[PDB]
């Protein structure tokens, strides 16, 4: 029921204001934190160093309404680098929750 | 899910369901 074009749309919206936030928010208390950024999927915010960084399921989501509990969690290691897979050069992110139905 | 209006409806559902999937996995 929900289309393509809507889910388009909305995903531009949330990249939008991703881009605000980005631009707008406070510096990290110190450079030891992960640097925010929008990875296509979620806006991540600055992170603490040795801490899970947790945000909600991206509104823009056509079953976002199933998931409004979710979070999608990525890691920020101790020495301030979003913790990676070992697969590639991409950031660890666990998106379960988020996930359809 | 047994007529055409179930095929179609779900068809026009996946479009939007694999961009999720392209910006998950892109």
């Amino acid at each position: 029921t929900v289309s393509l074009w809507e889910t388009v749309q909305k995903w531009r919206e949330y990249r939008r204001q991703c881009q605000r936030s980005l631009t707008e928010d406070p510096p990290p208390a110190t450079d030891l934190f992960c640097n925010r950024t929008f990875d296509e999927y979620a806006c991540w915010p600055d992170g603490e160093p040795g801490s899970f960084v947790n945000v909600s399921c991206p509104w823009y989501l056509p079953w976002a309404s199933s998931v409004p509990q979710g979070h999608v969690y990525r890691f920020c290691t101790a020495e301030g680098l979003w913790l990676q897979k070992d697969n590639s050069s991409l950031p660890w992110r666990d998106l379960s929750e988020c996930e359809e139905s | 899910g047994c007529f055409t209006s179930d095929v179609s409806s779900y068809l026009e559902g996946q479009a939007a369901k694999e961009f999720i999937a392209w910006l998950v996995k892109g």
